[PDB]
């Protein structure tokens, strides 16, 4: 997360950190969505021109977390994976269309005030909140800046970062890139004659984009952190997957699952 | 860099 | 998914963070 700040404890508690065995890395952030189903971008399991395919072996998911590095003994829970779900129409060539997945925890994680999950949207409440200048939250232990060898100073952060930022119109974002956007995608953070900072970045991936619901006091993921062109570039936005335009596969995968 | 975790998980 | 979306340290506390007015305002 670029030009956030750091989160208050419980502020974010439906965060994950999808973590690797071996090496120990972290891969990604992902959400939860219920006691034993955690959402992520199907990048972060799956991304062949980077040689990645991950089992669920390989992985772990990480709940309840402040510090990126501790081991937060008796605040987070470390569950294993049962199984990964990738997006059967997700295309990593492209531009990553459809870039969800889903992992089903091999036991229920217990609720806390550092554990809940979030809310996924129904169509009301996508048609209410989804709307260009409304802003949402991102989260994440990635990059703290782009990488660039003219950086000084620590690139990761100590603890979870937030930051806010605008949805923006589909046209803008499209004219901001020559990378083929989709529905399946919304694109969001300040533009030009805003003149403020604040986006997500390498390491952010498969975190939530999240909105409050006045009509209801909740919590809803609209979003997943998926891709961008380099991180807080003038005249850019981050890209997200747009969680309600794929909510009917989430919804088979679970109620088959 | 990662504190160890317990190897029960791994 | 019933109790989905509240967080133990905010809205069951009624207390707000730090920023989430920042998201009401733009709403
Ligand atoms: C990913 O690896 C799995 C085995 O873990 C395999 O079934 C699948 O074909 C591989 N997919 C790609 C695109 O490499």
């Amino acid at each position: 997360i670029v030009e956030g700040s750091d989160a208050e404890i419980g502020m974010s508690p439906w965060q994950v950190m999808l973590f690797r065995k071996s090496p120990q890395e972290l891969l990604c952030g992902a959400s939860l969505i219920s006691d034993r189903w955690v959402l992520t971008a199907a990048h972060c399991l799956l991304y062949p021109p980077w040689d990645k395919n991950f089992t669920e072996n390989d992985l772990l998911v990480r709940i309840g977390k402040h510090s990126r590095t501790r081991y937060e003994r008796n605040i987070e829970k470390i569950s294993m994976l049962e199984k990964i779900y990738i997006h059967p129409r997700y295309n990593w060539r492209e531009n990553l269309d459809r870039d969800i997945a889903l992992m089903k925890l091999k036991k229920p994680v217990a609720f806390s005030d550092y554990i809940h999950p979030v809310c996924l949207p129904d169509r009301e409440t996508a048609a209410s909140l989804l709307q260009a200048g409304y802003k949402g939250r991102v989260t994440g232990w990635g990059n703290l800046k782009e990488t660039w060898t003219a950086n000084v100073g620590k690139g990761q952060p100590s603890v979870l970062q937030v930051v806010n930022l605008p949805i923006v119109e589909r046209p803008v974002c499209k004219d901001s890139t020559r990378i083929r956007i989709t529905d399946n995608m919304f694109c969001a953070g300040y533009k030009p004659d805003e003149g403020k900072r604040g986006d997500a970045c390498e390491g952010d991936s498969g975190g939530p984009f999240v909105m409050k619901s006045p009509f209801n006091n909740r919590w809803y993921q609209m979003g997943i952190v998926s891709w961008g062109e380099g991180c807080d570039r003038d005249g850019k936005y981050g890209f997200y997957t747009h969680v309600f335009r794929l909510k009917k596969w989430i919804q088979k995968v679970i109620d088959q699952f | 860099d990662f504190e160890e975790i317990p190897e029960e998980y791994l | 998914e019933a109790d989905c979306g509240l967080r133990p340290l905010f809205e069951k506390k009624s207390l707000e963070d730090k920023t989430e007015r920042e998201l009401l305002e733009s709403y």
